[PDB]
Parts: C-alpha cells; sequence; structure tokens
C-alpha cells in the first residue's frame, strides 16, 4: 500500500514537472513575442485606475 | 528402595520434560528467526521492484 502511495506521489511529481518543464516552453515564447509581437507602444491604457 | 527409586525417576522425568521444553523452544525461536528474515527480503524485494516500475 505504501508503494501504491509512493507510486501516486511519483505521478503528482511527473504532473507538476510537466508544468515545472513548461518553463521553458512558455517564458522564452513570451520573451520572444514581447520583443516581436509586443514590439513597443504595448501598454495599452491603464484608465480604470 | 523405594524412595530412592521415586525420588530418581522424578528427577529423570522433570529433566526429560525440560529437555523436550527447550528443544521445542529452540526450534519455534530458530522457525520465527528464519521466517522474519524472509519477510525482510520479501518486502526489500517488493520495494525495490515497487521503485523500478514506478521509475
Amino acid at each position: 500500500a505504501q508503494a501504491e502511495q509512493e507510486r501516486i506521489r511519483m505521478l503528482s511529481e511527473a504532473k507538476s514537472q510537466i508544468a515545472d518543464l513548461v518553463t521553458l516552453t512558455a517564458s522564452r515564447v513570451l520573451g520572444a513575442e514581447l520583443q516581436a509581437r509586443g514590439h513597443d507602444a504595448l501598454i495599452a491604457e491603464s484608465l480604470a485606475a | 528402595e523405594q524412595l530412592a527409586n521415586a525420588r530418581r525417576d522424578y528427577e529423570a522425568e522433570i529433566a526429560r520434560a525440560r529437555q523436550e521444553a527447550a528443544k521445542i523452544v529452540a526450534q519455534a525461536q530458530e522457525r520465527a528467526k528464519q521466517q522474519e528474515a524472509e519477510i525482510i527480503a520479501q518486502a526489500r524485494r517488493e520495494a525495490e521492484r515497487l521503485k523500478e516500475e514506478a521509475r
């Protein structure tokens, strides 16, 4: 039963590391997009506050 | 002679019963130790197999 619990823990760790390894899948893409798609003057208008 | 024979027979019976009980206790202790060692080895092997399966 403890081995089954440890297997479930390893599955949860893999699920968490899927997002942890998705740090490079999102951060670099967002940086490149902000360098290219955002370009300059992409500050919108903070009229609400 | 009857008193001496009765005393000797009682002593021999007590010694034989004590020896039989000691032998039974030793056999039971050895069996329990062997079973515990086998159970520990089986649990270790099962844990290693479970870790390999998880990996």
